[PDB]
Parts: C-alpha cells; sequence; structure tokens
C-alpha cells in the first residue's frame, strides 16, 4: 500500500537527484513524499516566458498505479487550464501508466504551455480565442505571464 | 421577442429568439456572439438542462427570460 507508493516516489526522487531535468523542478514540501511541489518555467518562445509556476503533486497511496494529482497554484491563462488550476490532460487520467512519471507528466505539460489542446477544452472562451485569434491570446498570456508568474 | 444569457464570470448578453426556435438554434446565437461551439455548452433555465430537440416553446421560456450558460466539458 502505502510502503510500496513511498518506495516508487523515493525511486523517483532520487533519478530527478541524480539527473535532474532541464525543464522543471520537483520535490517534496517537507517530510512527506506524498505532497510535493514543483515549477516550470514559461517556455522560451511562448506567451509564458519569463513567468514562474507552480504546480501542487499529490501522489495516492496506490501510486504507481493511480494516477498523480496534480494542479497548478500560480495564475495562468490557457485553454486547458483554468482559474483554480485544474488541469485538463489525458495521462493524468485516462492515459496514466505506471511506466510514467512526475517528470515525463510535467514534460508533457510543459509541452501543453507551448502547444494547447483547444478541440478538447477546459476552458472554452480560451480555447476560442486561442484558435480564431493567436494574437489576442498571445497577448492575453503575455500580460497574466507578467502580472502573475513573474 | 428578446431573452438573455448569463455566462459564470457574470456577464449577460442578450439574444433575439422567436418562441419556435430551437435550443441548438440559440446555441448556434451564442456561438454567433460569443464563439463557444454548440457541442462545448449547455443550458440551464427553470432548473433543467435544455435539450437539443425541445423549443423554447416546450420550456415556457418567456420573453426576457434567463437562461444560465455554464460548461459542458468532456473527460476533465
Amino acid at each position: 500500500g502505502s510502503h510500496m507508493a513511498l518506495k516508487r516516489i523515493q525511486k523517483e526522487l532520487s533519478d530527478l537527484q541524480r539527473d535532474p531535468p532541464a525543464h522543471c523542478s520537483a520535490g517534496p514540501v517537507g517530510d512527506d513524499l506524498f505532497h510535493w511541489q514543483a515549477t516550470i518555467m514559461g517556455p522560451p518562445d511562448s506567451a509564458y516566458q519569463g513567468g514562474v509556476f507552480f504546480l501542487t503533486v499529490h501522489f495516492p497511496t496506490d501510486y504507481p498505479f493511480k494516477p498523480p494529482k496534480i494542479a497548478f497554484t500560480t495564475k495562468i491563462y490557457h485553454p486547458n487550464i483554468n482559474s483554480n488550476g485544474s488541469i485538463k490532460l489525458d495521462i493524468l487520467r485516462s492515459q496514466w501508466s505506471p511506466a510514467l512519471t512526475v517528470s515525463k507528466v510535467l514534460l508533457s505539460i510543459c509541452s501543453l504551455l507551448c502547444d494547447p489542446n483547444p478541440d478538447d477544452p477546459l476552458v472554452p472562451d480560451i480555447a476560442q480565442i486561442y484558435k480564431s485569434d493567436k494574437e489576442k491570446y498571445n497577448r492575453h498570456a503575455r500580460e497574466w505571464t507578467q502580472k502573475y508568474a513573474m | 421577442m428578446q431573452i438573455f444569457v448569463k455566462t459564470l464570470t457574470g456577464k449577460t448578453i442578450t439574444l433575439e429568439v422567436e418562441p419556435s426556435d430551437t435550443i441548438e438554434n440559440v446555441k448556434a446565437k451564442i456561438q454567433d456572439k460569443e464563439g463557444i461551439p454548440p457541442d462545448q455548452q449547455r443550458l440551464i433555465f427553470a432548473g433543467k438542462q435544455l435539450e437539443d430537440g425541445r423549443t423554447l416553446s416546450d420550456y415556457n421560456i418567456q420573453k426576457e427570460s434567463t437562461l444560465h450558460l455554464v460548461l459542458r466539458l468532456r473527460g476533465g
């Protein structure tokens, strides 16, 4: 149960420490390995560049056989991320696999920032702005990055 | 006959409708005004979700009635 999951989590953390990734930072908030905080930097060339985005990561007791619960703490303007930080992403639910790690999820969220999924959105308004007025989208995302993530 | 549509941001948009219009037609008007595709919007009125086949008359949506525009997400 929790011993197994805690062992898997310790392995993932040890891998992140042994070869840190370029795409994010991640680690336990304190002594509870089930509760992690992560950070992703606004991808270069995107409307979020310069910003720092904080994620909360919570491991279920059945990890790695149940997906981790990941959400945004920093406010962001995105079609697949709403105002209170909920994320719409396949690997975080229907397409989760025990072979995946938090590192790969954060990688996929970086790609998601660089390339949203407006055809199955969490914020229809932002999705339609993204599809039909890219300039407006980049403007609002840049504004929110300057206002919340810097 | 015009009706109102209140979004989850507090905005209230006005629509020019006829009592015979269907929920689908109203969703097309909401799309023309706000851009949201029909399959992504859900309309609430008098405590119930409005279905595509029905008309405004079938729900007793009178003049200056208030509709509630809410999310209709798919799998998260």
